């Protein structure tokens, strides 16, 4: 979450999602453990290397 | 002396102008070239200014 | 660490780091600079510090 | 309160001949023609004489 911002590094920041340094807007993050995580394990959501 | 002090003043005012390039003015490096080499545009723009 | 070639690109994607702040030099460009001296200090402390 | 491993790296960029460098994409020099320089991190433009 903390690297969802313009001017950072990482797989999410460079290989997955890139942002411009001229934002006019907001990032809105909230916790959804009770919904996105099921008892046993959830593997339906993917990412690259 | 009247005709030489004019030359000395012009040379002194031109020499001091060149030496101003060797001052950081509050930046990390006096030379502008290396700043672009090791700083991201979001941060280099802050210190190039 | 000296007198040898360091490939930082593999280290970036080797694993995830909780706090990765780069001061003075951008991280993505370290592959194309030459350092006259490099040190390293690694230990374990708490998280509120 | 969890223990966190912390490491720092002091890339001392003092004015000295290069000892540590990254990946090598080095080519051969050319004479009497302006080119882009990357001599141990020193970038610039000029002719070789």
């Amino acid at each position: 979450v903390r690297q969802i911002a313009p001017g950072q590094t990482g797989k999410i920041a460079d290989y997955n999602y890139k942002l411009p340094d001229d934002f006019t807007g907001c990032v809105i993050a909230w916790n959804s453990n009770n919904l996105d995580s099921k008892v046993g394990g959830n593997y339906n959501y993917l990412y690259r290397l | 002396g009247k005709l030489q002090d004019v030359v000395n003043q012009n040379a002194q005012a031109l020499n001091t102008l060149v030496k101003q390039l060797s001052s950081n003015f509050g930046a990390i490096s006096s030379v502008l070239n290396d700043i672009l080499s090791r700083l991201d545009p979001p941060e280099a723009e802050v210190q190039i200014d | 660490i000296s007198n040898c070639v360091a490939d930082y690109s593999v280290l970036y994607n080797s694993a995830s780091f909780s706090t990765f702040k780069c001061y003075g030099v951008s991280p993505t460009k370290l592959n194309d600079l030459c350092f006259t001296n490099v040190y390293a200090d690694s230990f374990v402390i708490r998280g509120d510090e | 309160y969890q223990p966190y491993r912390v490491v720092v790296l002091s890339f001392e960029l003092l004015h000295a001949p290069a000892t540590v460098c990254g990946p090598k994409k080095s080519t051969n020099l050319v004479k009497n023609k302006c080119v882009n320089f990357n001599f141990n991190g020193l970038t610039g433009t000029g002719v070789l004489t």
